[PDB]
C-alpha cells in the first residue's frame, strides 16, 4: 500500500534454514545452532504472511 | 599368592593356556541356512553392527581389514568376558599376547602408510597449518607418539584387564574377611562387590572396542 | 593335506597373500622384539 | 547506542528508542543485553521482558513468544506475539489455569497432546512466577 | 620413635588429598552461578543438585582427613 | 531441541499455546477484545 | 622398623590419589546443574547420567584405595 | 630429632593441600564473571552464591592449613 | 643435621601449593576474556570482579609460600 | 653429606609447582580461542586480555621457580 | 653417596610439573574443538592459536623436564 | 645400598605427572561431545582434531613415564 490511489505488487523473498545456516555472514551470531534457525524461520514465515495480509 | 590367577595355568603338567586361548571362536557357531537359530541370529545381527560401525568412516583399501578388525573385536571381547567367570585365567592379563596383537597389526599399518603414501606418511607428522618457529619440536612429539603408539596399545588392555580382576578378588577377600563379623557390612561391600562385576563387563566390552578402534584409526591414518 | 588347504587356505589365500602382507612384516618385527627381550632376561 | 525496537503484531512499545539495558526470556535462557552486545538470534518463551531507559526507569512487560535479534550495529529487535503490559493480567487465572493444565497433564496419555499440555504448564507457571 | 616421625609424615601425605574437594566445591558452585543465570526460575532445584554436589565432593576429602587422622592416632 | 519439537510439534504452535495461555490470564476488562484480536478467522481449502 | 614407617607413608602417599574422585565428582554435578539449567525437562536422563560418572570417578578411587592397602597390609 | 624433621615435612606435604582452595576460587569468581557478562540484573544474587562458594573453598583450604599448624605446633 | 634439611624438604613441598593459585588465575582470566566477548558493555565490572578473583586466589598461594618462609626461616 | 641432598629434594619439589602455570596458560589460551571464535570482532582487546592472563599466571610459576633456585643455589 | 640419591629423588620431584602442560594442552585442544564448532569459518585463525597456546603451555612443562636434567646431570 | 632406594622413590615421583596428561585427556573428549553437540555436521573434523589433541596431551604423560623408567632401569 502506497496511497489512497496507489498500490504496487511487490514481493518478497522467504529463506529456508539450509540457506540461512550456510550464510557466510551468519558466522557472527553467536549462540546459533540449526534448532534456534528452525524456530526463527517457522516465527519469521507467520510474520511475512502477516504483513503481507496487512498491506 | 595374590598373583596367582594370572600364572600360566597347567593341568596335569600341560599347558591350558593354548586350551583357553582356543575356546572363545567355539562360541561363536555358523551356517550356511538362511533362516536358523535363535544363537546365531543374534550372534549375526551383532556382527553386523559391529562391521558398520568399525568399518564405515574407511575407504576401499582400510575396508579390506573388515576381516581382520572385526575378528579381532569379536576374538578380544569373548576372551574379556570369559575371564570374568569363576577361577578362569583371562589371557589378555598377559603382556605377552597384547604385544603380540598389538606390534603386528601398528606396525602393518605403518609399513602400508611408509610403502604407498609416503609423501603423506612423511607429512602426516607435522600438522597443516603448524607455524614455522615451532616446526621442529612438534616433530620430536609426534614422531615420539607414533613410536608408543604399539606400547601404549598393549599396556593398556593388560593393565585395565589386570587391575579389574585384582580390585574385585580384593574386595571378594574383604566380604570373606567380614563374613565372621557384622553381616550389614558384609552386604554393603557385597553389593560393592556386585556393582564392581557389572563395571568390570561395561569394560571387558570397552576394552575391546577401544583397542580395536585405536588399531582402526592407525590404519585410517594410512590408507 | 587334503580338506585342510580346501577349508583353511583357500577361504584365507587372499588375505594372507596379497592383505595380510605389512601384517606379516610387523608379525617378523614382533617376533624379533619378543626373541630380544626373552634372550636379555 | 542501543536502538532497541520492541513490537506486537497490533502495539508498538519501542521504535529506534535507546535504552541501556533489555532482559529477555530466550528458549536457551535468560540474557541482558546492552549496547556492542555479541550479535544473537533467539526465539522466546513466556516471561518478562524489562527495559531499562537511559534515566535508571525500567518497564516490565510479559512476552509470550517470539523472536529477538541483536545485530552488529547495536540495533535490538524484540518482536512479540503476545506483548501485555502487567497491570492486564491477575494471578488467581494464572493459578487456576496453572491447576487446570496440570490436570489435564496427569490425565493425557498421547505424547504431542501431552507436549502441548506442558507448554502451558511452563506457560501458565511463568505467569504465576511472574506476577507474583 | 621413626614410627611415629612416619606416622606425621604420612598424616601430611594423606591430607594433600583435601585440594581434589577444594576444586569440586569451586567448580560446583561456579556451575551453580552459571546455570541460574541462565535459568533463574529453576533457583530452588539448582541449588538443590548443589547441595548435593557439595554433600558428595566434600565427602570425598573428608574421607582424605579420616584417613590422614586414622594414620595419626588409632592405626 | 526442546521437549514440543522432538515430539514434532513447531515454534508456531508453541508460540500458538504460549499467547493463548498468556490471553487466558488476561483479567475480564481486557479479555474480550484480546481475544478478538488475535483470533483467527482463516479456513483452510 | 623403617618398613612399618614406609607402609605408613606409603598409604598417605596412595590416598592421596581420591582427590582426583573428588574433582571429577564436582565437575559431574556443576555440568548436570548447568544441563538442567539447559533443559529442565531431561532431569531423569541427566541424573542418571550424573549417577554413573560419579559411579566412575568413585572407581578410579578405588584403584588407589587397592594399592593403599596393598601397602599397608599385603606387603 | 627425627619427630621434628618429620613434623616439619608432613606440615610442608599438609600444607600442599591449599592448591584446591585456590584453583576452587578461581573457578567460582571466573563461574562469576560468566554468569553477570550473560544475566547483569542478578548481579547482587550471583554475588551471593559467590561467596557461599569462596567461603566453602576457603573452608577446605583452612582445614589443610590447621592440620598442618596442628602438626607443626601442637603435635 | 637433619632439621635443616626436613626444612629445605619442607619448603619445597609447602611451595608446591602456588599451582592452585597458578590455575585459578588462569581461570579467572579465561572467564574474563569469555565474558567480555559476550558483553563488551560491562568491561569495567568484569574486570572489577577479575580483580577481586585473582586477589583471592592468588591469595591461597600467598599463604602456601607463608608456611614455606614460616619453615625455611623463622624455625 | 645431607644438607646438600635435601638442597637438591627441595628444588625439584619446590619446581612441581609449574604445573599451576602450565594448566592456567592452557586455561587462558583456550578461552582466547573460544572468545574469539565467539565475537571475532573484538580479537585485538582479546589478545590483550589473554597476555595480560598468561603474563599473570606464569608469574605464579615463576615465584616457584624462584624458590627453586634460591635453594640449590643461594640459601 | 647420599647426594647422588637426592639427586634422584630430586629429578623424579621435578618432573612432577609436566602434568600442567598435559593437562594445559587438552584445555587448549578442547577450547579448539568448541571454537571450530562455533565458528567453522576461522579454522585457520583459531588453529593458529592452537598451537600457539599448545607451544606455551609445554614450554612450561619443557623448563621442568629440562630442571630435571639439570638436578641429574648438570648438578 | 640407598641409591637404589632412591631410584624407586625418584621413579614414583616422576610418574606422578601422568595426572595431567589424564586431566587433559578427559578435557579434549568432553568438548569433543560438546562441540559435536552444537554443530553435529563437522563430526570428522571435529574428531580429528580431538585425535590430535588425544595425542598430544598423551605424549607429555608419557615424557613422565620415560623420565620414570630412565631412573629406573637405566640410570
Ligand atoms: C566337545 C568340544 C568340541 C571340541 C571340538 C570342536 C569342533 O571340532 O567343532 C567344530 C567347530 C564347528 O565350527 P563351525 O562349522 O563354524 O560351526 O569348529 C570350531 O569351532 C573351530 C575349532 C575351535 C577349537 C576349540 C578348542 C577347544
Amino acid at each position: 500500500f502506497r496511497s489512497v490511489i496507489s498500490y504496487k505488487t511487490e514481493e518478497k523473498p522467504i529463506f529456508s534454514l539450509n540457506t540461512v545456516a550456510s550464510a557466510d555472514s551468519m558466522s557472527i551470531y553467536d549462540d546459533i545452532d540449526a534448532d534456534v534457525l528452525q524456530n526463527y524461520q517457522e516465527y519469521n514465515l507467520a510474520n511475512i504472511i502477516y504483513y503481507s495480509l496487512k498491506e | 599368592n595374590l598373583f596367582a590367577s594370572f600364572i600360566a595355568p597347567t593341568i596335569l603338567g600341560l599347558p591350558a593356556a593354548v586350551l583357553i586361548i582356543l575356546f572363545p571362536p567355539l562360541l561363536i557357531p555358523t551356517s550356511k541356512y538362511l533362516i536358523n537359530n535363535r544363537l546365531i541370529t543374534t550372534q549375526q545381527w551383532l556382527i553386523k553392527l559391529t562391521s558398520k560401525q568399525m568399518m564405515t568412516m574407511h575407504n576401499t583399501k582400510g575396508r579390506t581389514w573388515s576381516l581382520m578388525l572385526v575378528s579381532l573385536i569379536i576374538f578380544i571381547a569373548t576372551t574379556n568376558l570369559l575371564g570374568l567367570l569363576p577361577h578362569s585365567f583371562t589371557p589378555t592379563t598377559q603382556l605377552s599376547m597384547n604385544l603380540a596383537m598389538a606390534i603386528p597389526l601398528w606396525a602393518g599399518t605403518v609399513i602400508m602408510g611408509f610403502r604407498s603414501k609416503i609423501k603423506n606418511a612423511l607429512a602426516h607428522f607435522l600438522p597443516q597449518g603448524t607455524p614455522t618457529p615451532l616446526i621442529p619440536m612438534l616433530v620430536i612429539i609426534e614422531t615420539i607418539s607414533l613410536l608408543i603408539q604399539p606400547m601404549a596399545l598393549a599396556v593398556r588392555l593388560t593393565a585395565n584387564i589386570t587391575a579389574g580382576h585384582l580390585l574385585m578378588h580384593l574386595i571378594g577377600s574383604a566380604t570373606l574377611a567380614m563374613s565372621t563379623i557384622n553381616l550389614p557390612s558384609t552386604l554393603i561391600i557385597f553389593t560393592i562387590l556386585i556393582l564392581l562385576t557389572i563395571l568390570e563387563i561395561a569394560v571387558a566390552l570397552i576394552q575391546a572396542y577401544v583397542f580395536t578402534l585405536l588399531v582402526s584409526l592407525y590404519l585410517h591414518d594410512n590408507t | 593335506l587334503q580338506s585342510i588347504i580346501k577349508n583353511i587356505w583357500i577361504p584365507m589365500k587372499p588375505y594372507y597373500t596379497k592383505v595380510y602382507q605389512e601384517i606379516w612384516i610387523g608379525m617378523g618385527l614382533m617376533g624379533f622384539i619378543v626373541y630380544k627381550i626373552r634372550a636379555a632376561d | 547506542q542501543m536502538s532497541f525496537t520492541f513490537a506486537s503484531p497490533t502495539q508498538v512499545f519501542f521504535n529506534g528508542a535507546n535504552v541501556r539495558q533489555v532482559d529477555v526470556p530466550t528458549l536457551t535462557g535468560a540474557f541482558g543485553i546492552l549496547a556492542a552486545h555479541v550479535p544473537t538470534l533467539q526465539v522466546l518463551r513466556p516471561g518478562l521482558v524489562v527495559v531499562h531507559a537511559e534515566d535508571g526507569t525500567t518497564s516490565k512487560y510479559f512476552v509470550s513468544s517470539g523472536s529477538i535479534a541483536v545485530n552488529a550495529d547495536s540495533s535490538v529487535q524484540l518482536l512479540a506475539e503476545e506483548a501485555v503490559t502487567l497491570d492486564m493480567l491477575d494471578l488467581g487465572a494464572a493459578k487456576a489455569n496453572l491447576e487446570k493444565a496440570q490436570a489435564e497433564l496427569v490425565g493425557t496419555a498421547d505424547e504431542a497432546t501431552r507436549a502441548e499440555i506442558q507448554i502451558r504448564i511452563e506457560a501458565n507457571e511463568a505467569l504465576v512466577k511472574a506476577l507474583e | 620413635d621413626i614410627d611415629t616421625a612416619a606416622k606425621f609424615i604420612g598424616a601430611g601425605a594423606a591430607t594433600v588429598g583435601v585440594a581434589g574437594s577444594g576444586a569440586g566445591i569451586g567448580t560446583v558452585f561456579g556451575s551453580l552461578i552459571i546455570g541460574y543465570a541462565r535459568n533463574p526460575s529453576l533457583k530452588q532445584q539448582l541449588f538443590s543438585y548443589a547441595i548435593l554436589g557439595f554433600a558428595l565432593s566434600e565427602a570425598m576429602g573428608l574421607f582424605c582427613l579420616m584417613v590422614a587422622f586414622l594414620i595419626l592416632f588409632a592405626m | 531441541v526442546a521437549y514440543w519439537r522432538q515430539a514434532g510439534l513447531s515454534y508456531i504452535r508453541y508460540s500458538q499455546i504460549c499467547a493463548k495461555a498468556v490471553r487466558d490470564a488476561l483479567k475480564t476488562e481486557f479479555k474480550a477484545n484480546a481475544e478478538k484480536t488475535s483470533g483467527s478467522n482463516v479456513k483452510i481449502v
